[PDB]
Order: structure tokens, then C-alpha cells, then sequence
């Protein structure tokens, strides 16, 4: 009935630290709509973060994405924050370059 | 375009 | 190529916080054009691809109105269905609607569809004939009888087999420098050691579009069905597609593997080995 989401953080364009990018935390497959997605940069929440129009797949679970522009820096962390009602506490799901 | 139909469920 | 032109919308319900939430979205293809949100500040229809812009102000009034009145009607079908299904009225429940027609390369009609859906679930769903409606359960076959009488499908099929084709014909003419693309995808391997004996090999394939991608793994002849992690298609956030397939291997018998892309794009399916 409720279907928890599936989170993937990755880069647009392949990583160069120094060239600016795009940040993407993709989230799909869940179910109801109502979900919290925070990009986090070094463990605080990046304040400019869009996000798609809400959408859904075949089997009516839902998918989103939310993105901002990052100037990635090889000791910057990054990571994606997503909090749903299928998940007792807020996942983290931190960019790795090979995903 | 979308369509201007709506019978209710 | 096919083309398609789809419509979705969500109508979320809110016990003792306002209105319903509706978002609907409108689709050529892979790429979004229209949007609507309750919750945005223009409360009109708006633009969201570069060539839908052209449209006047009778357009977008024209989409206003019937997008409004879609939400309107599914604030009365949340009610509705909350008393088929004997639900009380504190939880928040959710109808899903998607409809649209697909066209062939030369612009003729190819099909129509119509479903909807409650809490995730199919509720009903009008079939490929645009003629007979198929119920998911005895609730949703009480909506199938309203609609048969008022002769719902005649009045939509007009629409999906006609209308819908007009307006799509219309969007990939105005839109022809950029929805008749097809990208191929970008391919490479990567190679990662977990331990000193076994190592991750990871197969890429980037900026293709559409979305629809088939990436299978194989093993002398052998396709690894399982021991094969595969995740789901994902947007670039630029019009393009993403995805990866990976399989551990050990150490030293990467040779074996073989990786295998097949897109639209792609004149011969690629084949890569590390």
C-alpha cells in the first residue's frame, strides 16, 4: 500500500571539481506523494534546490527530481536528505562519482 | 490539449 | 518516429488543512510542456517547454479552465470513493489520472488511453477499443455504471482519437527543432575492486534519449539474470537519460563479462568488455 522511495544522487555531467555542475537527487517508486528531499553540502541543508512537477510511473508510484547548481569541490561532501512516512528516520544518501 | 469532459466518478 | 501526448494528475487529499492538492502535468514524449499547481501563485495553466510559449492568451485560458475543472471534479470523486470504500473522513487519499493518444511517424493515429487510479491502486481504466470500460473492483464498477449510462466513452473517444491527434500534430510541428531528437547513448565500463579478489564492474550509458534503454549483463554465452544489480532510468536534468548495470566479478576473469546496450539510437546493439 505504501511503497518506500528509491534514492539516487548523481552529477548531470561527469565531475570536475572547479567547473560547475548540477547536483541531482532522484527520487521514485514511492508511494503516497508526500515526501521531504533536502540536498545537504557538508551536512547542511543547500537552501537553493528545485524541484520537478510532481509525476508517476505505471504502476502509480510517484518520481521526482530535485537539483541545484554546485561547483562540486573534492572535499566538499554532498548528499541527499529524504524523509517519508515509510521510513522511521531520514535517509541520507551521500554522491559517490561512480554512483 | 486537454480534454473538457468531466463526467464524476 | 512514435510520438505520444499525455496528460497526468494528482489530486492528494488535505483532512482539515484546505483544498485538495492537484498538480497535472502535460507531456510530448519525454518532455514536460504544461503544468498546473494548486498551491502555485499564477493559478493558470502554465508554459514549461520553449515552443508551447507561442500559444495566446486564448490557449492558456482555454487550458486554465479545464484543468480547474478537472481538479473540481476530482475533489467530488475523493468524497465519492471515500464512501465506496467505507473510509473515514481523516485520512488523506489520492486519485491519479492519466490520459493520451500515440501517433506514428507519419502523423497517423496509433492508440488512445484513459486510467485512473485511487490510493496507487488501478481503480478503472478504458480499453484500447475506447468503447468498454474494465473495473479493478466492485466499488470502482459502481463508476462504471454512471459512466456507461451518461456514455462517457463516446464523448472521450472523440477526444483521444481526435482531438488529442489535432493538438499533437499541431505541438510536433511547432516543436519540430527539438522534439524530433533521438540521442544515442554515450557508453563506457568502469572497474572496481571490493577486495583483493573480486572487483565491481560497472557498464555506463549516458545522454541518450528517449528513455528507454535495455542494458543486460552476460557471462560466456550465459545472461546473469540475478547476481546483476540494475538500477532505474534516471533524467540528467537536461532532456537526457541515465543509467548504470553492475555485477561483481572476481578477480581476474573480467574477460568472461560482457556488457550489451540496445536504444533506438543505436544502429547495432553495443557490446563492451573490459
Amino acid at each position: 500500500i505504501q511503497r518506500t522511495p528509491k534514492i539516487q544522487v548523481y552529477s548531470r555531467h561527469p565531475a570536475e571539481n572547479g567547473k560547475s555542475n548540477f547536483l541531482n537527487c532522484y527520487v521514485s517508486g514511492f508511494h503516497p506523494s508526500d515526501i521531504e528531499v533536502d540536498l545537504l553540502k557538508n551536512g547542511e541543508r543547500i537552501e537553493k534546490v528545485e524541484h520537478s512537477d510532481l509525476s508517476f510511473s505505471k504502476d502509480w508510484s510517484f518520481y521526482l527530481l530535485y537539483y541545484t547548481e554546485f561547483t562540486p569541490t573534492e572535499k566538499d561532501e554532498y548528499a541527499c536528505r529524504v524523509n517519508h512516512v515509510t521510513l522511521s528516520q531520514p535517509k541520507i544518501v551521500k554522491w559517490d562519482r561512480d554512483m | 490539449a486537454l480534454h473538457g469532459g468531466w463526467t464524476t466518478k | 518516429g512514435s510520438h505520444s501526448m499525455r496528460y497526468f494528475f494528482t489530486s492528494v487529499s488535505r483532512p482539515g488543512r484546505g483544498e485538495p492538492r492537484f498538480i497535472a502535468v502535460g507531456y510530448v514524449d519525454d518532455t514536460q510542456f504544461v503544468r498546473f499547481d494548486s498551491d502555485a501563485a499564477s493559478q493558470r495553466m502554465e508554459p514549461r517547454a520553449p515552443w508551447i510559449e507561442q500559444e495566446g492568451p486564448e490557449y492558456w485560458d482555454q487550458e486554465t479552465r479545464n484543468v480547474k475543472a478537472q481538479s473540481q471534479t476530482d475533489r467530488v470523486d475523493l468524497g465519492t470513493l471515500r464512501g465506496y470504500y467505507n473510509q473515514s473522513e481523516a485520512g488523506s487519499h489520492t486519485i491519479q489520472i492519466m490520459y493520451g493518444c500515440d501517433v506514428g511517424s507519419d502523423g497517423r493515429f496509433l492508440r488512445g488511453y484513459r486510467q485512473d487510479a485511487y490510493d496507487g491502486k488501478d481503480y478503472i481504466a478504458l480499453n484500447e477499443d475506447l468503447r468498454s470500460w474494465t473495473a479493478a473492483d466492485m466499488a470502482a464498477q459502481i463508476t462504471k455504471r454512471k459512466w456507461e449510462a451518461a456514455h462517457e466513452a463516446e464523448q472521450l473517444r472523440a477526444y483521444l482519437d481526435g482531438t488529442c491527434v489535432e493538438w499533437l500534430r499541431r505541438y510536433l510541428e511547432n516543436g519540430k527543432e527539438t522534439l524530433q531528437r533521438t540521442d544515442p547513448p554515450k557508453t563506457h565500463m568502469t572497474h572496481h575492486p571490493i577486495s583483493d579478489h573480486e572487483a565491481t564492474l560497472r557498464c555506463w550509458a549516458l545522454g541518450f534519449y528517449p528513455a528507454e534503454i535495455t542494458l543486460t549483463w552476460q557471462r560466456d554465452g550465459e545472461d546473469q539474470t540475478q547476481d546483476t544489480e540494475l538500477v532505474e532510468t534516471r533524467p540528467a536534468g537536461d532532456g537526457t537519460f541515465q543509467k548504470w548495470a553492475a555485477v561483481v566479478v572476481p578477480s581476474g576473469e573480467e574477460q568472461r563479462y560482457t556488457c550489451h546496450v540496445q536504444h533506438e539510437g543505436l544502429p547495432k546493439p553495443l557490446t563492451l568488455r573490459w
